[PDB]
């Protein structure tokens, strides 16, 4: 019996019942459920001697649809990872870092919009169909070319740090700008939606405004434009580093090489930078709200 | 005979196993010829002589050929399941119908033909070895075992374990779970309290990592959630290692072949590195050497376990984000959790269990051998939680385990929301737990008025929820009414709730009486 220092309630002025007892709810099988014991543990042996007592032999197949009910099982489902190898990607070709690691592991339709859990089940799946020991057996010498694709896209993403680092250099997933007369022949304001939200991703701020149609109002507009003008992007080049050999050891030497690719990468940043506020400009230039919104 | 068995407790990991028995209703870790009391499941041979345990172990530098290892998946699984990675060392399992085989040379004759051993031929082997070990250790004959496995091994793999065991005149009374026999190991101790407890098993292996999310009222246990990982494990902190001392040794030794591309090397490499972590796994400093690494040459240097865990950094927050992925899987918040048991051979670094102490609140209890001075060996929970199950069940009848076993008897609906009482001074208190199990009567003692006089205990349902972070109680649908009349000032109400399976409610509340039921 559990000694808790709390007081209890005062009973109001005029309150009666049979007994001094008022039943007002009740437990539902919604305010319930379902889940199955492992049948390990003395308290356990007593429940089932006292269910062996109640029901004798147990009605397992009939209780087997309760079970099934509410219970969790493993989901083994690889109809999305099947996809397809056309040529086997170069006939297993091994280059490090010069490839595409998205193919390898099936990644196209989410690409940067991806789970880590479904990272780990494609890498498994993968291994398990090429691995070398497993299936090159039969004579697939070039077999384990593949494993190593597979072994080398793992390692690059499995660190969310350097997985990003990544994305973020060559993503290879982005939309060009629709500036072709041609392409400019659609509804302007669903044209350029879909541009802000493909790079919105590098934002600090997750709630991101995402302009809008032509009933957008005055005050969304100018959030809209304030919050892509003053941005501040997590967007990084240091993936596209200089490989050192290995035989260096000299510090002056690894001091130099890092002196080299860091004025590199800032170099990328500020490119970047400033074509994202060409991109803007380019759009506020094309805008008519603004027209809309001094006529009134 | 029921009568006259011989029952143990075993755990059959990937890496190694471990046999246990109980004396005096306390469970005891069986040591083998070799002294080990972690055997690991290994077997080799030489000149047709089969060896098992740490000789095996050593001996994959002598024979490549008649070493087996990792073959505990492998069991209960068909070809194109099976996973040869960890064994690419190890004999190439040759698909032959359905069962893939090892095909090694366990016969005396020198110019004798090898023979191509079935999957469950090398496990019957190997538990009529850890069984005959039993044996001496008894001085009897061992006859009956309770065997731990994981919760995801098909009806197949269980199947096949206990043909294997057929076929090493074992007979297995029951399989139980790894946390399940953890959290036994330390339920079943004399000293232990059974409370109502989120309990969280980190099982920790070489090439396997288990985080189990159970919550424990009533002294039984109720599964909410299990992940099961393949890619973070002591063969990647052995890895990670052999690659920095390769670098090191490559470097110190100018124009010296890279270790790692010969088998020997690499082998020899991995078993230094291992023992090396262990030996920094029990002291702040230790010692690599290798005597002939390659072309004659030696090496020896050392390494602290501070550099240990810095070049060992990414896999604790591949751990920590583990452990977050299956508390979001099983829909609770860290506030929630009251202990964690950390287990397995890698739970003895001291840095894991000091990085969960930072992930979770201080309420939180950590079961491992570095944060709690009365813990258990984690490579010890799991064979000593077997044992002692083998030991309440080895008078039962074959048909009583049957029948415990069935889903009639572990089968029922838990009520979801938890029960509890209104408390106001001039806030929700639980009394029934959530997620109840069968019939559960629970008791609080209450405090009464300023004065006392007349009391209204009203029970209502209760949920959590979490306010930015600090857990607080929300009062939902009221249950029932009652009152008390003329309680003393200063005295205690108790307050009695009993959830029969009938979904009955039976409301107490006397003061130290009113009784009420809820259809
Ligand atoms: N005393 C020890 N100190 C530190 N690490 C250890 C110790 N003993 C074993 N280990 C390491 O911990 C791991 C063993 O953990 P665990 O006991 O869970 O494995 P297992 O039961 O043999 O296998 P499985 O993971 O398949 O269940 C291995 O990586 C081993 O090298
Ligand atoms: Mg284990």
């Amino acid at each position: 019996a559990t000694v808790v220092s709390l007081p209890l309630p005062t009973l109001p002025e005029g309150w009666a019942a049979e007994k001094d007892f008022k039943a007002i709810g009740k437990l539902t099988q919604e305010g319930s459920s379902m889940r199955t014991l492992e049948p390990v543990g003395p308290h356990f042996l007593a429940h089932a001697r006292r269910v062996r007592h109640k029901r004798t032999f147990s009605e397992d197949d009939r209780i087997q649809a309760q079970a099934k009910a509410k219970k969790i099982e493993q989901d083994s489902d690889s109809d999305i990872s099947e996809e397809e190898d056309p040529m086997l990607l170069a006939r297993d070709a091994k280059d490090w870092k010069t490839q595409d690691h998205y193919k390898v592991l099936g990644l196209s339709k989410y690409r940067w919009r991806a789970t880590e859990d479904q990272i780990k089940r494609a890498h498994r799946k993968k291994v398990l169909k090429h691995h070398p020991d497993k299936k090159a057996a039969a004579g697939r010498a070039d077999d384990d070319n593949f494993f190593k694709c597979i072994q080398k896209a793992a390692e690059i993403l499995l660190d969310p740090v350097k997985r990003r680092q990544f994305d973020s250099v060559d993503e290879e997933a982005d939309i060009p700008p629709p500036t072709k007369k041609q392409l400019a022949k659609g509804n302007y304001y669903e044209l350029w939606g879909k541009v802000f939200e493909n790079e919105a991703r590098f934002s600090k701020i997750q709630p991101v405004p995402g302009f809008g149609n032509e009933n957008s109002t005055r005050e969304e507009v100018e959030a809209f434009y304030n919050f892509w003008y003053n941005f501040d992007s997590w967007r990084s080049f240091e993936y596209l580093d200089e490989d050192v050999p290995d035989d260096n050891e000299n510090r002056d030497q690894k001091r130099h090489m890092e002196r080299k690719n860091a004025n590199a990468r800032k170099k990328k940043k500020a490119e970047d930078n400033a074509r994202l506020r060409k991109l803007v400009e380019e759009a506020q230039a094309g805008d008519e709200r603004i027209k809309r919104f001094r006529q009134e | 005979a029921p009568g006259e068995r011989v029952v143990i407790g075993i755990t059959f990991g990937n890496s190694n196993s471990s046999i246990a028995h109980t004396v005096d209703d306390k469970a005891e870790v069986i040591a083998n010829e070799d002294g080990d009391r972690q055997i690991p499941t290994i077997l080799s041979y030489v000149d047709g002589d089969e060896y098992y345990g740490q000789q095996a172990k050593n001996f994959l530098v002598r024979n490549p050929k008649n070493t087996v290892a990792y073959f505990r998946d492998i069991l209960g699984q068909d070809f194109k399941s099976v996973d040869p990675t960890h064994n690419h060392a190890s004999a190439h399992p040759q698909e032959a119908g359905d069962n893939v085989v090892f095909t090694i040379k366990d016969k005396a004759e020198e110019d004798a033909e090898p023979s191509t051993l079935t999957v469950s031929e090398i496990a019957t082997r190997y538990l009529r070895r850890l069984v005959g070990a039993a044996s001496e250790y008894l001085g009897k004959k061992v006859t009956s075992a309770v065997i731990t496995i994981p919760t995801n091994f098909t009806e197949k793999q269980k199947a096949a374990l206990i043909a294997a065991a057929a076929a090493a005149d074992l007979e297995v009374l029951q399989l139980i779970s790894e946390p399940a026999a953890a959290v036994l190991a330390y339920d079943a101790r004399p000293e232990a309290t059974i409370s109502d407890k989120i309990i969280v098993v980190a099982d920790l292996g070489g090439s396997r990592s288990d985080v189990t999310v159970l919550a424990s009222r009533s002294g039984m246990y109720t599964i909410l959630a299990t992940v099961h990982d393949y890619e973070y494990h002591g063969i990647a902190l052995d890895k990670v290692l052999i690659d920095h001392f390769s670098k090191e040794f490559l470097k110190k030794n100018p124009g010296a072949k890279d270790p790692r591309e010969n088998p020997r090397s690499l082998a020899k490499l991995r078993l230094e590195a291992e023992s090396t972590k262990r030996a920094l796994s029990r002291s702040t400093n230790a010692s690599f050497s290798v005597e002939s690494l390659i072309d004659g040459l030696d090496f020896a240097s050392t390494i602290n376990r501070l550099r240990y865990e810095t070049i060992a950094r990414t896999v604790f927050e591949g751990f920590n984000r583990l452990v977050e992925s299956a508390v979001k899987k099983a829909g609770l918040d860290p506030l929630d959790v009251d202990e964690v048991i950390m287990s397995g051979g890698t739970s003895n670094t001291p840095r894991i269990a000091a990085n969960f102490r930072y992930i979770f609140p201080e309420s939180t209890r950590i079961l491992a051998p570095s944060t709690d001075p009365s813990a258990l060996n984690p490579s010890e929970l799991q064979a000593r939680g077997a044992a002692l199950q083998a030991s309440l069940i080895q008078e039962f009848e074959t048909e009583d385990i049957e029948q415990s076993t069935h889903a009639a008897v572990t089968t029922m609906p838990h009520v979801t929301n938890a029960i509890g009482v209104v408390s106001v001074s001039e806030k929700f208190v639980p009394i029934i737990a959530p997620e109840t199990a069968v019939p559960a009567r629970r008791t609080v003692h209450l405090d009464a008025p300023k004065e006392g006089g007349d009391v209204l205990v009203k029970v209502v349902e209760g949920s959590t929820h979490i306010n930015v972070r600090e857990k607080v109680w929300k009062i939902g649908s009221t249950l029932a009414e009652a009152a008390v009349r003329g309680v003393k000032k200063g005295a205690k109400v108790e307050v009695t709730i009993n959830v029969n399976t009938d979904l009955t409610v039976i409301v107490t509340a006397r003061e130290v009486g009113v009784r009420g039921t809820l259809s």
